[PDB]
């Protein structure tokens, strides 16, 4: 889901 | 010129604290809010550590992702074992310099079991005489031992990295000068790295637990990681997701 690849999308 | 090892050294991440209140006498709350708290920090550190390794990029940007959440649990673990045995020669888990666990906490935190094993690890580092350049290829390998039953998006490009991080191994192996104590030694490393994986089962069933039953206990899991041990961590549980073990 959305928390972790938003993470991984920014630094 | 030791390319892939320079890496290695170049990227590993510095020293992350958990912002415990060690004042304060211990309950388990607020131990596992601090390890809750910790792990995401170490999280992002991890993440970043990762997309700078060597061939990341090769990956499908889903199976990048994917990989981060399914090792987490033995990275940590195994960094860990490392600090405490590099730190305080094994006689104390240093979770963070500001969270070093005891025996009692390691009972209050209500994963004892595992915090011995961690501690029987921390002590292996010792005994086997792990170097620091071992430690940095075997802490790479174990980001790529864990895969699904049902294939990453591209299964090709992992197996073709994982192949090659094991080659990296092999020629931090080779004092050199003798194939029979280069097997002896991968043997000794292999079975190190495998005994990680149990532990973050352990691990990974204990905080299963405590997120489904957190409102009972006054135990705050972060937003992020609540999403992953309730979106990734139940693929490992439920056999979807499993580790590659190097033995049987
Ligand atoms: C209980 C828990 O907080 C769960 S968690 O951090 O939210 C977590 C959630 C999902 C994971 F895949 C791994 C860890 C935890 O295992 N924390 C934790 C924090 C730091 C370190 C370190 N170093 C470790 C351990 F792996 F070493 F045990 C464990």
């Amino acid at each position: 889901d959305s928390a972790f690849s938003r993470l991984y999308t920014r630094s | 010129q030791p390319i892939f090892l320079n890496v290695l050294e170049a990227i590993e991440p510095g020293v992350v604290c958990a912002g415990h209140d060690n004042n304060q006498p211990d309950s388990f709350a607020a131990l596992l809010s601090s390890l809750n708290e910790l792990g995401e920090r170490q999280l992002v550190h991890v993440v970043k550590w990762a997309k700078a390794l060597p061939g990341f990029r090769n990956l499908h940007v889903d199976d990048q992702m994917a990989v981060i959440q399914y090792s987490l649990m033995g990275l940590m673990v195994f960094a860990m074992g490392w600090r405490s045995f590099t730190n305080v020669n094994s006689a104390m888990l240093y979770f963070a310099p500001d969270l070093v666990f005891n025996e009692y906490r390691m009972h209050k935190s209500r994963m004892y079991s595992q915090c011995v094993r961690m501690r029987h690890l921390s002590q292996e580092f010792g005994w086997l005489q792990i170097t620091p350049q071992e430690f940095l290829c075997m802490k790479a390998l174990l980001l790529f031992s864990i895969i699904p039953v049902d294939g990453l998006k591209n299964q090709k490009f992992f197996d073709e990295l994982r192949m090659n991080y094991i080659k990296e191994l092999d020629r931090i192996i080779a004092k050199r000068k003798n194939p029979t104590s280069c097997s002896r030694r991968f043997y000794q490393l292999t079975k190190l790295l495998d005994s990680v994986q149990p532990i973050a089962r352990e691990l990974h069933q204990f905080t299963f637990d405590l997120l489904i039953k957190s409102h009972m206990v006054s135990v705050d899991f972060p937003e992020m990681m609540a999403e992953i041990i309730s979106v990734q961590v139940p693929k490992i549980l439920s056999g979807k997701v499993k580790p590659i073990y190097f033995h049987t």
